[PDB]
């Protein structure tokens, strides 16, 4: 490992400190860099440091410390369009390898206020062969789990931005092929609060 | 230890 | 107390003849400790002291890579330049550069420098406050130009005030013992007459570290050197260095002819009069 | 900056491709890096200036070259299953000029399949509001369901009344594995739009999934009695109900 | 272009003594451009076994260099240093005084 990163993910909630720390292995280093990697998108270059000390660009500070080969990424009151995977980069000079840790990936999570989970079924428009049921507008620390077997396709959480009353909502959507199924029997395996809404 | 990055005049 | 290292690099073009002859030299004070040679043998950066031999291999391939990144830079600068100039492909040119810093007593960063010069004069130089740049003609000004946009300065700045004074700490504490002694002047006086009218007087200092000294002559009192032959510092070869002073004097004055030494291996400075 | 060609690609075992990168900066140093899950970023091939090249840490079947500065392609002679990666060209100035630091190209998305009957378009349908979630929240999503596609070779977006929009939509970040134990597993993937209530129930405004897919060419050959999966765009719809 | 002629020094790294090993100096300094051919005679002949120091330079540019070899003085053997430069029109003989 010639570049080590920080483990992942890492949860932050909106307005709070995402603290990314980085280390490399070799003393001649002499170059320092973040980038920053969205989901499907490529590595964009975000922070450059050189010298020991704090380097502070709009809500971004770097650190370096070369005695300790540390380099470290503060982000300042966090953002949903914060939520990326962020690689530290290291040189020595030159014609070197620039060396690349692995990423740690950082999740920022949205403030709800005041939460209430359910979970709805749709029903298509045209003529599909299943159904969905949607689980939406709850906690921030709620995890949805697995799939079932090889039947019950669950979708991981995610967050939307509705800029409209400024409202933010968790969601997830599991389905499955055959109807042997319904919405109680979707997230039966899925640490779920306990007044959630189940509507039909 | 050398300067690590030298520039073209 | 005061400390420095400084790295030097040469490269003359052999027109007809090849790549050009590219030299680097590192000092710590006037110690050195690295070298590459292009004609050399091993094709690598190379130990000079035995303080620095202890680095690790990594040590080795970067400074050798670094140094190849130099000698490049260099060749492609000798031809820029002949560019600048309209000089012709005929004739050998030379490219210089100097760089490195000073600490102080406490060790901590006092000056940073970055010289470049062309045929033996000045070219491009990185100002004192590390920021801005003194070019020498109008055809250094188009170098000043693509530095600025380059953001060499800022690039340089970091180096001098961070990992020039990180690695000379370094090298001090590692070569302790070679590089933190003072070698006093071994001192003596020689007479040697012309022709019984005139009379030369030698004043020798051999046998010091670092090469710095001060040798002045002086009739009682008021010093004479409106009359002092005085030979460069001289490398002895093996770490020290030596220096005399002269003066033509008439045979009768020798005893109140004195001759002063300063340097910092000795406490008091001293005097020396023929006897 | 560093741009590179193309966005996405299919091959079977055996086949012969090429990927472009091109830099506008005088960069001397380009590279290029492979992307994988288990193992972050590792540099295949690189070059410290026009004619000349040299291996990473990967350089197994790829091949590279250099005659110009601004150019710097990497080739697959014959294509592997290991060799399905996202590829990410780099360029850095070197020894030239210009601000020091390493810029990336956007990417290519690479998929090789031991047979190409496995690429498959995706279905697409649009799911629409619970009745229950407009009774109780005063809100509408409507969700989008693209499956049974390989490769993993998508772009979705939502387009209500003929304009694309962004601000409901909340798209799964990557597709999902159907058969999750199979090398040639098909995908799906699913998106959101939330709209207020008072906007779905609205009979004029027309709500479009539109899921672009990346697949064969028109110069590849298909024997298969199926549709031939090319490159084409599929879409879902539902209107606004009038209730 | 700038030329400078060197400045030579011919002289012993201990203080000389019959019959006692030593080492033969020939510091040439000042010098500008680097290209320079520097021998030490040892009785009009050439000696081959010379080291030189690694090229450098001082604050003005101009280049220094010390070549040397062991030696072993004695009243008769006479020693020298060639130097030849293109700001010479004929090489430079400097020969070792033990004085100095």
């Amino acid at each position: 490992k010639e570049v080590e990163q920080n483990s992942g993910p890492l949860s932050v909630p909106e307005g709070a400190i995402a603290s990314l720390n980085c280390t490399y292995s070799d003393r001649g280093s002499q170059s320092f860099f973040w980038y920053r990697q969205y989901s499907g998108k490529s590595p964009e270059l975000i922070m450059s440091i050189y010298s020991n000390g704090d380097k502070e660009d709009g809500r971004f500070t770097a650190q370096l410390n070369k005695a300790s080969q540390y380099v470290s990424l503060l982000i300042r009151d966090s953002q949903p369009s914060d939520s990326a995977t962020y690689l530290c980069a290291v040189t020595t000079d030159s014609w070197g390898k620039l060396q690349f840790g692995a990423g740690t990936q950082v999740v920022v999570t949205p403030d709800i206020q005041n939460p209430d989970p359910a979970v709805y079924q749709l029903r298509d428009s045209k003529s599909s062969d299943k159904s969905v049921c949607l689980f939406t507008d709850f906690d921030s620390q709620t995890n949805v789990s697995q799939s079932k077997d090889s039947d019950v396709y669950i979708t991981d959480k995610t967050v939307l931005d509705m800029r409209s009353m400024d409202f933010k909502s968790n969601s997830a959507v599991a389905w499955s092929n055959k109807s042997d199924f319904a919405c109680a029997n979707a997230f039966n395996n899925s640490i779920i609060p306990e007044d959630t809404f189940f509507p039909s | 230890l050398l300067f690590g990055k030298p520039v073209y005049v | 107390g005061s400390h420095s290292m400084r790295y030097f690099f040469t490269s003359v073009s052999r027109p007809g003849r090849g790549e050009p002859r590219f030299i680097a030299v590192g000092y710590v004070d006037d110690t050195q400790f690295v070298r590459f040679d292009s004609d050399a043998a091993s094709q690598r950066m190379e130990p000079r002291a035995p303080w620095i031999e202890q680095e690790g291999p990594e040590y080795w391939d970067g400074e050798t890579r670094k140094v190849k990144a130099h000698s490049q830079t260099h060749r492609v600068d000798l031809g820029t330049l002949r560019g600048y100039y309209n000089q012709s492909e005929a004739g050998s040119h030379t490219v210089q550069r100097m760089y490195g810093c000073d600490v102080g007593s406490d060790w901590r960063f006092l000056r940073g420098y970055h010289q470049y010069a062309y045929d033996g004069k000045d070219y491009i130089a990185l100002k004192e406050d590390l920021r801005s740049w003194t070019a020498a003609d109008m055809a250094a000004q188009t170098t000043k130009h693509k530095w600025e946009a380059a953001h060499v300065a800022e690039q340089l700045r970091a180096y001098l005030e961070g990992t020039c004074v990180e690695w000379l700490r370094r090298y001090l504490e590692n070569g302790k013992e070679t590089l933190q002694r003072t070698d006093a002047p071994k001192t003596h006086m020689t007479h040697h007459a012309v022709s019984d009218h005139e009379a030369t007087l030698r004043c020798w200092a051999l046998s010091f570290y670092p090469a710095e000294i001060t040798l002045t002559w002086q009739r009682d009192g008021e010093d004479q050197t409106q009359d002092t032959e005085l030979v460069e510092t001289r490398p002895a070869g093996d770490g020290t260095f030596q220096k005399w002073a002269a003066v033509v004097v008439p045979s009768g004055q020798e005893q109140r002819y004195t001759c002063h030494v300063q340097h910092e291996g000795l406490p008091k400075p001293l005097t020396l009069r023929w006897e | 900056g560093v741009t590179q060609t193309p966005k996405f690609q299919v091959l079977k075992t055996g086949q012969s491709m090429t990927l472009q990168c091109a830099q506008d900066m005088n960069h001397e140093y380009m590279s290029w890096y492979r992307q994988d899950p288990g193992m972050g970023l590792r540099l295949i091939h690189y070059s410290v200036g026009a004619g000349i090249t040299d291996q990473g840490e990967v350089p197994n079947g790829y091949n590279v070259s250099r005659s110009t500065t601004e150019d710097f392609p990497l080739r697959l002679l014959s294509a592997a299953p290991s060799q399905t990666s996202v590829y990410f060209c780099a360029s850095r100035p070197g020894l030239a000029g210009g601000r020091p630091e390493q810029y990336f190209g956007p990417g290519t998305r690479l998929t090789v399949t031991e047979d190409l009957k496995n690429v498959f378009p995706p279905e697409v349908a649009v799911f629409e509001p619970s009745e229950a979630e407009i009774s109780h929240t005063q809100k509408a999503t409507l969700v989008c369901l693209a499956t049974g596609f390989y490769p993993d070779h998508v772009e979705l977006s939502w387009w209500v009344n003929g304009k694309e929009v962004h601000s409901g939509v909340s798209t799964d970040p990557q597709p999902l594995k159907e058969q999750p134990a199979l090398n040639d597993s098909r995908y799906a993937l699913s998106s959101r739009l939330r709209v207020s209530a008072t906007f779905w129930q609205n009979p004029r405004n027309h709500f479009r999934c539109q899921v672009q897919f990346y697949g064969l060419s028109e110069n590849d050959e298909w024997t298969q009695d199926r549709a031939k999966p090319v490159t084409q765009i599929v879409s879902a719809e539902a209107w606004g109900r009038a209730d | 272009m700038i030329q400078r002629t060197p400045k030579i020094q011919v002289y012993s790294r201990h203080p000389a003594e019959n019959g006692k090993s030593n080492f033969l100096n020939c510091y040439v300094s000042g010098f500008h451009p680097s290209d320079i051919e520097v021998d030490l005679l040892k009785n009009g002949e050439r000696i081959e076994k010379v080291e030189h120091s690694d090229l450098s330079f001082s604050k003005d540019w101009s280049f220094y260099l010390l070549y040397y070899t062991e030696f072993t003085p004695t009243e008769k053997d006479e020693y020298a240093c060639r130097v030849n430069h293109v700001t010479l029109s004929q090489p430079k003989i400097v020969k070792w005084d033990r004085d100095m």
